[PDB]
């Protein structure tokens, strides 16, 4: 088999195809997570260069991993679909023989697993992908937000963002987003989580993808109409 | 030893970008172009064949429109070898579903599965990855009519209406333009046609430089038929839209 | 390019020399070895305030008897701690006892050198690996991505440790309490840590015969920070 | 004889400690209960290598799971570990019968039984071995849910001395467990030969034998 | 598994004062008893050891080579190979007694009973036996086959206990391994008249004695017996 | 030791240009000229024995091979390359064909057979291309008489007639004036003589030249008699007679 | 230059160069001296500690209860083939109820470091050895190098500033050689030859390290109070 | 069919005293209806004060030996010259046995030591590997016969306080190793009187905190 090692150090210490791997999230699509008292929020950019586009058929930026986590990701899209598989595999396995549904954490770790042995296995480079992984705990109402990227290290945030222009949306939640008092309920969530991507995306149209997460397998994503109207009571509100 | 040898197919450039990816994509923009419309009642598949000789058997050729299952077809865009090598696997991948289920494979199902061999080939194996495009035209029960591309990187989106090789820029811009949602099949047709006769590098478009197909519900009572034209076919549908 | 097991002139294998460039970028991690203990802190450094800095493990169990810290590219240590746990508790099942603190780290260094062209390169990431056996006593040993190992009465590692090394010389005797050296590497930690330590961006734990390997509650390192500065202050 | 039931006190593990080879009488001072972890138990009949080994190993996968998880690994998770071990190995001749006692928070007091064709079963009460009937006929006469802690101490060691009589294959000494909240603790080892002219003298049964 | 075709019969073996004996018939044995003579049972390996073989033929050839092979293999880049780094007998014992246990171990056995007879290099006697279950003994007296129930109880008379070999000389011992031969001959269905006996003695070297028959049989009284009890003529 | 090649020798440049397969094309373009002609009632395919020494024996090397009955081969560039691809092209017409349906495969099939094994020569890792364009003639009972084109690459087009190698830039032009719909074999024959005396040099008779055709069945040449569906090869090579023959009215 | 990519590239002078860089990370290594005489056969070795804080690095290990060696250069690999040899002195025990050749070990630590310099992929081992011990032809001193060349000697040194040791062994030849059946003063002999090659720094009580093996002594390391008696 | 077992009788017993323990066993080594060696040792110094005996078919017991003394040596190579503990022994062989639990050693195993207190130890083990410490065991052909005299003779079962009506047991307490020996030389010439297999020489190894001792005693040679 193809052996040769693609992944090794550079006289600075560094390794040039993992941190070349982070240039293609910088490059993917913005994807934020913004963390309530009672629920998660993932938002994700969606360019707009692309029309004629079947919304329909296309795949989504949010993935359902089990019924109770959601993955989203910046970077290479057809990596992506390899990371959400391993993962998808993994909730059922765990299923099967512990008997209870996978951790947010637990799920985070080994994804974030995955993305290392990449890092160090012989023929193989390293996932062009940075992953937010988000849902609740078996039988908690605790919300847990999780980031991975391609090196493998991963850590919990309140709210965290990933992709183009995220350094910009990040310092916008890091003034508006208060430790001490998170969003209180579900509509204040996802308004801060909107407010946020509208700092970066262009247009509020069919640019803004919205998944609520709840605790017990309470997923459902936002259509159009109902994320417009988000859109428009934030811009009546900015005009002061 | 061999190492001296290795081109390294499957790394990052210093920017993010896979080199041999950005290279293949590259090369399938000098293909024949290739367009997809989804109508309400139909998928039309229209392909530029790369410029014909006049002593090649136009009627027993096959370079452009492939069919995977009964339900779904293909176009390609790129090196025709590599695309065949793919459509086999496809043409297989749909058998084996329908031997574990007795039902025809989801269009995105299959589409999904051909994209991650040609991912597998862009993260590991030290091979060049295959230099092809390909607008996948297809129904099922679920999602009924669907337009998909994939591309070497791996990567599949959905479309109304879309474009692979040569002009794709122009082709676009022009589908764009024209195209609305409570479009007919005959509409689209004659879009399809329009869209490759301004585009085209030759100096006028005719039935002999051109393959076509059409998934209807033509056939009686909720079935899909798949219609490869024929030459005469092309030359009639050609006439009758007035481009010749 | 050039082969990953290549040996220099100066006859250094270049893909552990550049390894160990990794690890001085990596945030700080001290280890202290007492007859009543041995203390473990780590530098957390969170990379934004958003992020949630007890989700920061960088102070790991092996076994009840044994602590480990990490400072690197600690991603790479995963499989590491892994390996340790895995040949504690096999070397458990095999002869009903506790594994000796050097054989544990002997076992974690077989696998630093296994690289080439076996994984593609070698860890980014060295470990201070703390433990008590009832052969040895109470020990420290750096376990290094060069397969090699030295015990330590005292050791810093990462970003701060020439530093941080200097001034463990002059403060480390043979006679120091285990109240005294969690104090020590608080002391040397905020001397060596870019932001200002408090309890949520360093974390301490320790090691001891009787109560075995224990991470500090942020409650606890809280009140040894303010008892840290009030005598700092007191002369 | 190995017995585990469920009451309002928590859970009652009684266990004999003979070991036969052939007619033979081998040992009468196994322990047929292994202590996993302070609030899981497992109980040993079939082979008493294939018991030892697996349940010793089984152990040994509880911690590995509690250092990667940082928390007490389930009884259902604990069972069908050695359930799903066991079953990679059907057809090749282990013979166990293992009953996986324990409480966690989450599950409350729990008793699994599982054995080498692959069967994992959840119950309140469970008897296995050759003397698994002698105990079944004791348990089920005077099992109430409400039974006191100290009254179910003494019906586990009662329906195992009831087996270690009748049954040729079970006897030698009493070893008896009870499991709460706070985990499971040790009730003592009762030789079966002093245990048996007590009881009888002040429970005034065993009359079939001469007084 | 296996099933042997050619066999040998028993080889029988004492130690005495200043060495040891080992002697073994020429004949192999085939299926309902039919015999063949002309086959060597005697294997010396050196100058200090001979390894006698019983049971199949083939798996003695077999191990014939293994033992030729050793020696070879002894002498690679050793300049004492014909001193110090020779090879002693409880080297060759213990390299075909692992080759016997991990042939059975693989159930494809060699089927052969093996006594290694030899002198080592301080002088000390070495006797021991290993057969196709990897099963080792060593004893004053060592027998396989037949030679176990008949040669050893005559063999054991000679030197019963350790203490009585300093008592035995080599006359003594090679009279009574020759006498323990002819016994063999008299009962033994698969014995042949002839056989080979070799003396390992630390004064006196390797002796070989090869095509060697039974001398001194009583079958005159054989005249008197007539019919199986009442028969007179 | 060991084959250390486990990665492509074929890669894209920044122009999307794969250097190998190019390069091979390169190799069939300095190849001798070979052509094909398909006809109403058959087809011929021909080629010039470009002698390397006049000691040589030029029989004993055939350009021209027989694939099935029903299929033949000739090329333009590196004659061993095809040698092999010969031999493998008629073992995977059995191994992946007749020993499952107990009939030798359709032209179109044998092809894209022949083309799968040329595609993996550009992507497998350590090998170069086949330097070899091939024609394959061939007939089957559902699809009539054919004439295929197969490339470095692994494309192959079917063709009413073209030219490979040397001199066919030339040489289709040639074909384009003289073929129609109408040709009869003995027609295709004679145009393909016509054709291949522009592009030879040297000698040009029945011994410098190479022809075969793909036509009616040849009892004759089947070697049994009984079986009245067994009718006999179509593959006929002609001899250096038949050509010297069709060389007086030329 | 063009020719140390690999060990597979010979030099136009027909040198290994990758081999040569190894031979390098020995003379980086600290100091170590071997000899004997007809009755023993000693190893004295320099450990060297990364700080005064840090232990002091174990340079000799036991292969055998008759046999082991000293290292100099990368540890890891003297664990490597220490390992190697144990395994190989313990298939001659088990198979063969005979203690290894000194001889034999050093022809098996010649061959298994050869095949690391003629194979692509693969490095050279980045240390060199002295082994010692007492088998059937009485008492060996081996000094093996990664190249592959093993040597039998009376006495030798390894590592920085070794030559110093060397030449001093190499005048006390006809001394130390007749040192039988007293094993103090050969060890005496061998601490004051490794003394030959220290500058500044000189030999302390955690910083010694000696082994020795003989006609009755089994292969034994003294390390700490045990090797004060020879400061 | 070959059948890879074999039986080369021989018996053995091990004795748990306060400050020592005793591993015995005859000399005799049989195949059916012959004698073998009337002198084959089968009880064996360990290393690091552990005695060894692996009694049945002797090729699988000589195997399993070998196998932990080498288990010994590599605990010292791997653990910087550690005592392995009987205790740490007794689960090593647990191992040893279990790895060939589908094609097991036909060997009863005893070992003897002192645990790490100093107080006497004997580990008997089955031949897949289940161990159980004990203060007494006999092993092997005459296990039967000297089992039962050692219950009577060392754990003092089925004697009573003489008076008591049979209410008081006969007090347990701790033998000395001229007792012990006693009831080892009387219980081999027991079994050599009523057990074919049984006979010829007596080997007993005595393990104290000053090392390992051997005593040697005839038996009937019949």
């Amino acid at each position: 088999g193809y052996d040769r090692a693609l992944s090794i150090f550079s006289p600075d210490g560094h390794i040039f195809q993992v941190e070349y791997a982070l240039e293609a999230v910088k490059r993917g699509t913005c994807a934020v997570g913004v963390k309530g008292k009672n629920c998660v929020v993932l938002g994700c950019e969606r360019r707009s260069t692309l029309k004629l586009q079947d919304t329909r058929i296309t795949p989504s930026k949010v993935s359902k991993i089990d019924s109770h986590v959601v993955l989203s990701f910046s970077g290479l899209n057809a990596d992506s679909r390899i990371l959400i598989e391993k993962a998808r595999v993994e909730a059922q396995s765990h299923r099967l023989t512990l008997e209870d549904p996978v951790t947010v954490e637990y799920l985070t770790r080994y994804v974030a697993g995955v993305q290392q042995r990449y890092t160090q296995s012989g023929g193989v480079r390293p996932f062009g992908v940075s992953t937010l992984i988000a849902g609740f705990d078996p039988r908690d109402d605790e919300p847990k937000l999780y980031q991975t990227e391609p090196s493998g290290i991963y850590s919990s945030w309140s709210a965290q963002t990933i992709g183009r222009n995220s350094k910009t949306v990040r310092e916008f939640l890091e003034k508006n987003y208060d430790r001490k008092e998170p969003p209180a309920t579900v509509e204040e969530c996802v308004k801060l989580t909107v407010r946020s991507l509208l700092e970066v995306v262009q247009t509020g149209a069919k640019n803004i993808e919205i998944t609520v997460v709840k605790p017990d397998s309470d997923i459902v994503a936002l259509s159009s109409e109902e994320i417009n109207q988000y859109v428009t009571q934030i811009e009546q509100e900015k005009q002061e | 030893g061999s190492r001296r040898y290795d081109s390294r197919t499957t790394i990052f450039s210093p920017e993010g970008r896979l080199y041999q990816v950005e290279y293949a994509l590259e090369s399938i923009s000098h293909a024949g172009t290739a367009i997809g419309i989804m109508a309400s009642d139909g998928i039309v598949l229209a392909a530029e064949r790369k410029v014909t000789s006049t002593l090649l058997e136009q009627d027993t050729s096959t370079e452009k429109l492939y069919k995977l299952n009964d339900k779904i077809a293909v176009a390609v865009a790129g090196l025709t070898a590599d695309a065949e090598i793919l459509i086999n696997t496809a043409r297989i991948h749909a058998q084996n579903y329908l031997k574990t289920y007795n039902e025809d494979i989801p269009v995105e199902i299959l589409v999904r599965r051909l994209s991650d061999i040609k991912q597998g080939y862009t993260q590991h194996g030290g091979l060049r990855p295959f230099g092809v495009s390909f607008i996948y035209a297809g129904y099922d029960d679920r999602y009924g009519y669907q337009l998909y591309t994939s591309n070497p990187s791996g990567n599949y989106t959905g479309w109304k209406a879309i474009s692979v090789g040569a002009n794709t820029s122009a082709a676009q811009t022009l589908l764009q333009m024209d195209y609305k949602d409570d479009m007919k099949v005959d509409d689209a047709i004659e879009l399809a046609l329009k869209t490759l006769s301004k585009t085209t590098d030759s100096s006028a478009l005719t039935y002999d430089r051109l393959e076509f197909a059409t998934i209807r519900k033509g056939a009686n009572d909720g079935e899909v038929y798949q219609k490869i034209f024929k030459p005469q076919e092309i030359k009639d549908i050609l006439v009758k839209t007035g481009i010749t | 390019d050039r082969g990953v097991s290549t040996f220099s002139p100066e006859g250094r294998l270049f893909q552990v020399e550049y390894s160990l460039e990794a690890i001085k970028l990596g945030s700080t991690a001290i280890g202290i070895a007492t007859k009543e203990g041995v203390v473990l802190g780590v530098e957390k450094r969170a990379t934004s305030p958003l992020l949630e800095s007890d989700s920061i493990e960088k102070i790991v169990e092996i076994d009840r008897h044994i602590g480990c810290a990490m400072s690197g590219l600690t991603a790479d240590a995963r499989s590491m701690i892994e390996h340790a746990r895995t040949a504690a508790v096999t070397h458990n099942l095999y002869y009903d006892e506790d594994i000796n603190v050097e054989s544990l780290t002997q076992s974690v260094c077989d696998l630093a050198l296994r690289f080439g062209e076996l994984m593609s390169r070698p860890f980014g990431v060295a470990l201070l690996i703390a433990g008590h056996d009832a052969d040895d006593g109470y020990q420290l040993f750096h376990a290094e991505p060069s397969g090699t190992f030295y015990r330590y009465n005292a050791k810093a590692i990462g970003s701060g440790s020439e530093g941080a090394q200097a001034e463990l010389l002059n403060e480390w005797h043979s006679s120091l309490t285990l109240k005294e050296a969690e104090l020590l590497v608080l002391k040397i930690l905020k001397q060596v840590m870019e932001e200002k330590l408090d309890e949520n961006n360093a974390q301490l734990s320790c090691i001891t015969k009787q109560d075995g390997f224990k991470i500090y509650d942020n409650e606890k390192t809280a009140e040894l920070i303010k008892e840290l500065k009030e005598k700092e202050a007191a002369e | 004889t190995t017995l585990a039931f469920r009451f309002q006190g928590g859970i009652i593990v009684a266990v004999d400690s003979r070991a036969t080879a052939g007619n033979w009488v081998a040992s009468q001072t196994v322990k047929k209960v292994i202590e996993i972890n302070p609030f899981l138990l497992g109980t040993m009949a079939g082979g008493a290598a294939d018991c030892q080994f697996w349940e010793t190993w089984l152990g040994s996968q509880c911690r590995l799971h509690e250092l990667r998880e940082k928390e007490r690994i389930s009884v259902a998770a604990a069972s069908k570990i050695l359930s799903n071990l066991v079953y990679q190995y059907k057809g090749a001749g282990l013979s166990m019968g293992t009953m996986i006692c324990g409480y966690t928070r989450k599950e409350g007091p729990t008793i699994y039984y599982v054995d080498s064709d692959g069967t994992r079963l959840k119950g309140d009460i469970f008897c296995v071995g050759s003397g698994q009937t002698f105990a079944y006929g004791v348990l089920d006469s005077n099992y109430k849910w409400d039974l006191s802690v100290e009254d179910a101490l003494y019906l586990g060691k009662r329906s195992i001395l009831a087996a270690a009589h009748r049954d040729a294959y079970s006897g030698g000494s009493v070893n008896l467990y009870h499991v709460t909240e706070d985990g499971w603790i040790y009730h003592g080892n009762h030789d079966v030969g002093e245990l048996f002219w007590k009881v009888k003298e002040e429970e005034g049964s065993f009359n079939n034998v001469i007084g | 598994t296996q099933q042997p075709i050619v066999t040998g019969t028993s080889v029988i073996s004492m130690k005495y004062d200043n060495g040891v004996i080992i002697a073994a018939d020429n004949l192999g044995s085939y299926g309902s008893l039919l015999r063949f003579n002309g086959v060597e049972r005697l294997i010396p390996v050196g100058d200090n050891t001979v390894v006698g073989i019983s049971g199949d033929i083939s798996d003695m050839q077999h191990i014939e080579r293994l033992l030729k092979d050793l020696v070879t293999e002894n002498a690679y880049d050793n300049p004492l190979a014909d001193a110090e780094e020779a090879l002693e007998p409880s080297y060759i014992f213990e390299y075909l007694a692992t080759v016997m246990y991990q042939r059975r171990s693989k159930m494809n056995p060699l089927w052969n009973a093996i006594i290694v007879a030899g002198v080592q290099s301080n002088g000390d006697q070495f006797l021991r036996y290993v057969n196709l279950l990897g099963v080792t003994y060593s004893s004053p007296t060592l027998a396989t086959g037949f030679g176990a129930h008949m040669a050893n109880p005559l063999l054991r008379k000679v030197v019963d206990r350790e203490s009585d070999i300093p008592k035995t000389t080599v006359q003594v011992a090679e009279e009574a391994i020759v006498n323990a031969m002819r016994v063999l001959y008299y009962r033994d269905a698969r014995s042949s008249r002839n056989f080979s006996l070799a003396i390992i003695d630390k004064n006196t070297g390797l002796t070989f004695k090869k095509n060697l028959q039974v001398e001194n049989m009583k079958w005159d009284f054989a005249k008197d017996i007539k019919g199986y009890g009442t028969q007179k003529i | 030791m060991t084959d250390r090649y486990s990665f492509s020798l074929t890669t894209f440049s920044p122009s999307g240009k794969l250097g190998q397969i190019d390069y091979a094309l390169t190799a069939v373009k300095q190849g001798v000229t070979s052509l094909g002609i398909k006809a109403t009632n058959g087809v011929v395919i021909a080629t010039e024995k470009k002698s390397s020494s006049p000691l040589a024996m030029s029989e004993t090397l055939s350009k021209v091979s027989l694939l099935t009955p029903d299929i033949g081969a000739v090329y333009s560039g590196m004659g061993p390359d095809y040698r092999v691809l010969v031999d493998k092209s008629r073992k995977v017409a059995h191994t992946s064909y007749k020993r499952i349906y107990g009939e030798y495969p359709p032209t179109k099939l044998l092809v894209s057979e022949v083309a799968k094994i040329m595609q993996e020569a550009t992507q497998s890792g350590g090998v170069r291309p086949f330097g070899v364009s091939l024609l394959i003639a061939g007939h089957d009972e559902f699809n009539g008489f054919s004439l295929y084109q197969v490339d470095p690459s692994g494309s192959y087009f079917p063709w009413k007639a073209t030219a490979i190698g040397k001199g066919s830039v030339a040489a289709k032009t040639f074909l384009e004036k003289r073929w129609n719909d109408e040709l009869e074999l003995e027609d295709a024959i004679h145009i393909a003589l016509l054709t291949l005396k522009e592009s030879v040099e040297g000698e040009f008779n029945g011994d410098t030249i190479e022809l075969a055709i793909i036509g009616d069945e040849n009892p004759d040449l089947l070697g049994y008699t009984g079986i009245p569906t067994d009718k006999g090869p179509r593959f006929r090579k002609l001899t250096s007679q038949e050509i010297n023959d069709r060389l007086e009215a030329l | 230059n063009n020719y140390d990519g690999d060990t597979v590239t010979f030099s136009p002078t027909g040198r290994l160069f990758q081999v040569e860089y190894a031979l390098e990370a020995i003379k980086q290594g600290s100091v170590t001296v071997g000899l004997r005489s007809n009755t023993h056969a000693v190893l004295v070795a320099l450990k060297r500690n990364a700080d005064e804080l840090s232990s002091y690095q174990k340079k000799i290990i036991k292969c055998d209860e008759h046999m082991g060696l000293s290292l100099a250069g990368l540890a890891p690999d003297a664990r490597v083939l220490s390992n190697y040899l144990r395994q190989q002195c313990n298939y001659s025990s088990l198979v063969f109820n005979r203690k290894l050749a000194v001889e034999r070990a050093g022809h098996l630590l010649c061959d298994k470091a050869q095949k690391n310099t003629q194979s692509y992929g693969g490095r050279p081992y980045g240390v060199g050895l002295l082994i010692i011990g007492y088998d059937k032809s009485g008492a060996h001193l081996l000094e093996f190098q990664p190249s592959g060349n093993v040597t039998e000697l009376y006495g030798t040194a390894i590592g920085a500033r070794s030559q110093g040791a060397k030449t001093y062994l190499e005048r006390t030849l006809d001394t130390f050689i007749k040192i039988d059946g007293n094993p103090d003063e050969l060890i005496k002999a061998g601490v004051e030859a490794i003394s030959q090659s220290l500058r500044d720094e000189s030999l302390t009580v955690d910083n010694l390290s000696i082994a020795i093996v003989g006609k009755d002594t089994p292969f034994t390391i003294y390390d700490g109070e045990a090797v004060a008696k020879y400061i | 069919q070959f059948n890879p077992y074999g039986d080369n009788g021989g018996t053995i017993l091990g004795i748990a005293g306060e400050d020592f323990a005793v591993l015995a066993g005859d000399t005799r080594n049989i195949t059916d209806y012959s004698i073998n060696s009337r002198y084959e040792p089968k009880v064996f110094d360990c290393g690091d004060n552990i005695v060894m005996s692996a009694n049945g078919f002797a090729a699988d017991g000589d195997a399993l030996v070998k196998r932990f003394k080498n288990s010994v040596k590599w605990y010292h190579f791997d653990h910087n010259d550690k005592k392995l503990s009987i205790n740490s022994a007794a689960r090593n062989i647990q191992h040893l046995l279990y790895g060939k639990r589908f094609f097991p050693y036909y060997v009863h195993t005893i070992i003897a030591g002192l645990d790490e207190d100093g107080k006497g130890a004997v580990y008997s083990f089955d031949p897949v590997g289940s161990y159980e410490r004990e203060q007494c065991r006999a092993g092997g052909a005459a296990a039967s016969l000297i089992m039962p005299f050692l219950d009577n003779q060392v754990n003092f079962k089925n004697q009573y306080e003489p008076g008591t009506n049979g209410k008081v047991k006969k007090p347990l307490k701790y033998l000395s190793v001229e007792e012990v020996i006693k009831l080892v030389r009387d219980s081999f010439t027991s079994a050599t009187e009523r057990h074919i297999q049984v006979g010829d020489g007596l080997e007993i190894l005595i393990v104290t905190k000053d090392g390992v001792r051997k005593e040697f005693y005839e038996l009937k040679r019949d």
